[PDB]
RNA sequence: GCUCAGGAAUAAGAGCUGAAUGCAUCUAAGCUCGAACUCUGACCUAAAAAGAGACCUCUUUAAGGAUUCCGGUAAAAGACC
RNA sequence: GCAGCUUGCUACCUCGAUGUCGGUUCUUUCCAUCCUGGCCGUGCAGCAGCGGCCAAGGGUGAGGUUGUUCGCCUAUUAAAGGAGAUCGUGAGCUGGGUUUAGACCGUCGUGAGACAGGUCGGUUACUAUCUACUAGAGGUGCCCGAGGUCUGCGGGUAAGC
RNA sequence: CCCUAACUGGAGUCCGGUGAAGCUUACAUUCUAGUGCACAGUCUAGAGACCUCUAGGGGGAAGUGAAGACCCCGUGGAGC
RNA sequence: AGCUUGUAGUCCGUAAGGGAGACAACCCAGCCCGUGGUUAAGGUCCCCAAGUGUCGACUAAGUGUUAAUACUAAAGGGCGUCCCAAGCCCCAGACAGCUGGAAGGUUAGCUUAGAAGCAGCUACCCUUCAAAGAGUGCGUAACAGCUCACCAGUCGAGGUUUGGGGCCCCGAAAAUUGACGGGGCUCAAGUCGACCACCGAUACCACGGAGUACCGCAAGGUAAUCUCGUAGGAAGGCGUUGUGUUCGGGUCGAAGCAGGGCUGUGAAGUCCUGUGGACCGUUCACAAACGAAAAUCCUGGUAAUAGUAGCAGCAAAGCAGG
RNA sequence: CCCGAGAAGGGAGGUGCAAAGUGCCUGAAACCUGAUAGUGAUGGAACGAUACGGCAUGAAAGGAUCUCUGGCAUGAAGGAAUCAUUCGCGAGGAUGUAGUACGAAUGUCACUGCCAGUGUCGUAUCUUACGUUUUGAAGAACGGGCCAGGGAGUGUAUCUU
């Protein structure tokens, strides 16, 4: 049979497609350290989009030295909180967490999430940690930080979200000391990002419900005198007459929307203190206004608005170091009507 | 605890598999990464891969990749796991990559038939490196 | 709007060392390179992994969980926030 | 000699029915490689060819006639490969052809009628019991009671060509 | 049709009342190969599989409806 | 051709039990019941009872680990490796190298200028010295040397040609993932030639028991030469309803029904407990509207499907107060 | 007499040897509801036969030299261990110890209160249902959802034994 072939619908290498577990995305590899000692993430949370009238500058592109209308995504990032600091050990079986010292002072708030540790052993668990790195177990140091969603105003949750992050650090020695000196502080969205730099964004899609093969998978409907036959979109064949048995492979019908994905070498355009530099007249719909500091993330981000955005340093970047972007004009039209 | 420190494959599993189904104490299998498989260099790769990619993914075969499952797996086809004596056996047996903490200075002993002394010539490979052949960071 | 590599081990193949066969020989041991393939690295899922996990905190007539109530970033019923 | 992808040979299963040809949709397998990757020879200056070896990851399209498979033709294109899955796929679709009852033409028959020749017309049944798969929940098992954050035995991927 | 999208009313999904029928030797959570009257969920050897429930389209049960309309046979019929 | 049609033997049909992965007809065995014992086929690393057995060699390919078999690949080749025999040269010295020599003549016959050993007749181009050539090739209009054949000094022990065999390799490509039964196995858990010990049937041995065949007046006697079975032939018994006849039971509880104990190889009989409230057996004989698991069987009752489909499509109709 | 809207129906209380309570004698099975015993959310299937165990029951109709545990006497076929001599390259063989110690069973003397049986579950070996058509049936050949009842070699004449 003169078979006309046609790639696969859809893409197998994200199944099975399935809810998340938890609403707070989670990072699975963390880049090398090539600096001084530093976070390797953050958190904020999406507010709306806009665009900017920027003089490009990217490097043997077409468009160089002339304007350009660009879309930006503007991001709430509050200051967050260094809660505690954990260790790792390295084994055959990998790694096991071992030690965890808290902070001694703590927000009131973090008790809607988990009942507020009590301050014991704070010094005596940090010599107890440098110890055992002294005697060459431990290999790595992770900090746990979490949000403060009551200084904004568009959120309504009024609970930390708690998350591990990296540090960034050519020694483990490092890492220690610079884990210490930052233990209990807030740290701000410019002590980990420069401006310019590209970054990876992770967040949980829209969710759509259940949804069938064609707007799941983007199955062909039913064409001509077949459209009006029964079976409009409906898949083709469930499979052959052998083997007996429908494949995974096979395009059906379920959950569409509420996972996590991930996008590569997004810029940041501009690091901001004031939020009326980007409100437009009426405010962001079902937002509200912009009143802490934020960001401008050039190109569109996975979630809708209202969702927690982690960025970490970019993990499969290739330029080089691009620069500050020269911003001229950032729009702040009613994005109603 | 036996230590598998240069031990034929088939003839140790042969060996714990019978005296595990007489029925006593547990048994340990300790190094459990350098132990020999007799044969060529390529064959024993290419039987390995072809024994890794043979299933279908709700159902089909799903051979492990680390070397202490791969002997564990080898030892589980010498026994009748399906019955309750075979369970039963299975439920003993404990095979470490490496030593573990607990079975740290244990007093050892070793299986005489299967040694690599008693072999005609050079001809062998050893269970790590098809571990790492196959993809495992162990 | 974003959508890479880099590395390890290899196939055909190209070489080094080298004897049986004083010499010579890419092969009989041994070694070095070598593909859109294979593995690793990115990415999605995963303690119901029966070897059924690690660590920390709070509290054992409590911690905490559910139902009622006002809702939606979620939603066929459940669930979720 | 190999394959069983063309046609034959046999009559082992099915006549108290295993729903035919082609196309459409969707999934997968083989290599005996059309392009993409790597090599060897040349009666290989370069460009482009000719012949062979490894390699099945990805690609292999749009149209005119015809029911067509097959095949011819057109303009592109890196190339527009061939086969298997009950000649994959009618409790998914279609009904163009073949295969009922009506009629016409030609040739046979004295005639009723026939053609293995042509042409026009001609009903597509079912509320899913079991299993498989795609997603969503409630239990019980491991476990001091509860909560949180992780690891990663494993599974998937083309995520790029 | 390329190539599908949004919307409207009736069903479906969820709740209350009413309330049938048709396949059924038995068991039954399966998948691969072989074997066997040469087309096996039950045999042989392996591989997998904690139980219950809801929704969904129909891969398989050579799914159900029915003593084949095609071919042959009967010293069976009918019409012409 | 697992095709069609013959023939001899033996089987399945109608054949258990043991072993082959499963296997109508392949190997052991033709079988009354119970207990003990030893063996046959086949096996003895684990799954799995009993050998990580012995002696002498081979294979490096996971080849093989497959009595027969409808289930197992060929011609051809191999300076792959293990053996036998036959010739030839040989420590006063064979082969591979180290070396040079291959000088006399010629520039061979050649027309193209030239195919001057290498297009095209010839012949060993030296009387002679290891060598000396009509001579392959890098070169080569022609050559030429460099030098081929062909011998010589040199080392210092085996070298070389053929034939017949064992195993293995190439030749060798198919469709869901996968078949030595599986795990695995390398001086073997493979192949070849021998050997030892053990396991393993209902077979064979012993004891007890049943039935049958034949004989005997009976008691009893013989059976290694008796114990499979479909179509089918023959013999003896059990049960249901009734008649003739003999002997009985029942309101101090008949038949029937539910569940149990004992007897018989069995059809079945009898007894016990609960229910029930009026009829039922037995000896010897004789009769029949006389024994049901199956007929897409007939009649009645009743499941699952299932609290499911339907209660929408052509006329979407109701709300407030009393 | 009490509940109930009640000429429904229920409870208590009566009649009768006995509810036999009006289509009311007895009152089976399929099917449905509850209780008891065994088992049960890591598990493989013709639903069972045989042997050994757990749990539950074992009043009647079954055992009392019977059930359990031992001693002694006779013991058919079979029949060692151990040690010593000797043969073999070796695994091992032969002879003697020895037809000895033991050995199904047959008797006998103490000891004990259970055994037989029944239900369900587990372990080991074996078996792919039943009737039929077939050379061949577990069949992807046909028949049956289940239970009760009904349901198939009879008479006259004549011939033969
Ligand atoms: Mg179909
Ligand atoms: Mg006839
Ligand atoms: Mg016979
Ligand atoms: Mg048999
Ligand atoms: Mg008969
Ligand atoms: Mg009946
Ligand atoms: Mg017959
Ligand atoms: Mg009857």
């Amino acid at each position: 049979m003169a078979s006309i072939h046609r790639p696969k619908r859809g893409s197998l290498a994200f199944s099975p497609r399935k809810r998340a577990k938890s609403h707070i995305p989670r990072f699975r590899a963390w880049p090398e350290a090539t600096g001084e000692p530093k976070l390797q993430s953050f958190a904020g949370y999406k507010v709306g989009m806009t665009h900017v009238i920027m003089v490009d500058d990217t490097k043997n592109s077409l468009t160089q030295g002339m304007e350009i209308s660009v879309p930006v995504t503007v991001i709430e990032t509050p200051a967050i909180r260094v809660a505690a600091i954990r260790a790792y050990a390295e084994d055959s079986t990998g790694e096991k967490a071992i030690a965890e010292v808290w902070a001694a002072d703590l927000d009131p708030e973090l008790k809607r999430r988990i009942p507020i540790p009590a301050a014991g052993n704070q010094a005596e668990a940090l010599e107890n940690i440098g110890k055992l790195i002294e005697e060459g177990r431990v290999s790595d140091v992770r900090a746990v930080i979490y949000t403060l969603p009551k200084s904004l105003t568009g959120v309504p949750k009024k609970v930390p979200d708690i998350m591990e992050s990296g540090i960034s650090a050519r020694d483990l020695g490092t890492k220690f000391e610079y884990s210490k000196t930052i233990l209990g502080t807030l740290v701000s969205v410019t002590d980990v990002f420069k401006n310019g730099t590209l970054v990876d964004t992770a967040a949980i899609t829209i969710g759509k419900g259940t949804q069938g093969p064609v707007k799941r998978w983007g199955i062909q409907l039913m064409k001509g005198k077949h459209s009006r036959q029964g079976s409009l979109r409906q898949v083709g064949t469930l499979g052959a007459f052998n083997p007996s048995r429908v494949s995974w492979r096979v395009p059906q019908m379920g959950q569409m929307g509420y996972h996590q994905r991930t996008e590569f070498n997004k810029r940041i355009l501009k690091i901001g203190s004031d939020g009326e530099e980007v409100t437009p007249e009426g405010g962001f719909i079902n937002y509200g206004l912009v009143r802490g500091d934020y960001i401008l993330i050039k190109g569109s981000v996975p979630g809708p608005s209202k969702r927690l955005i982690r960025l970490r340093d970019p993990i499969r970047a290739k330029k080089a170091d691009l620069g500050e972007p020269n911003i001229l004009y950032i729009s702040r039209e009613s994005k109603q009507g | 605890v036996i230590d598998a420190k240069g031990l034929i494959l088939g003839r140790l599993a042969s060996s714990v598999a019978k005296q595990l189904l007489s029925g006593d104490e547990k048994v340990y299998i300790i190094n459990a990464e350098q132990a020999i498989i007799s044969g060529s260099r390529a064959a024993t790769l290419r039987e390995y891969r072809e024994t890794r990619e043979r299933g279908a993914t709700e159902f089909g075969p799903y051979f492990p990749k680390r070397p202490d499952r791969i002997l564990k797996r080898t030892i589980r086809g010498m026994l009748p796991y399906k019955r309750a004596r075979g369970r039963d056996a299975m439920s003993r047996l404990k095979v470490y990559v490496g030593v573990p903490y607990e079975l740290k200075g244990a007093e050892t002993v070793t299986i005489p038939d299967a040694d690599m002394r008693l072999l005609s010539s050079s001809r062998y490979v050893e269970l790590g490196e098809v571990s790492q052949k196959m993809g495992s960071k162990f």
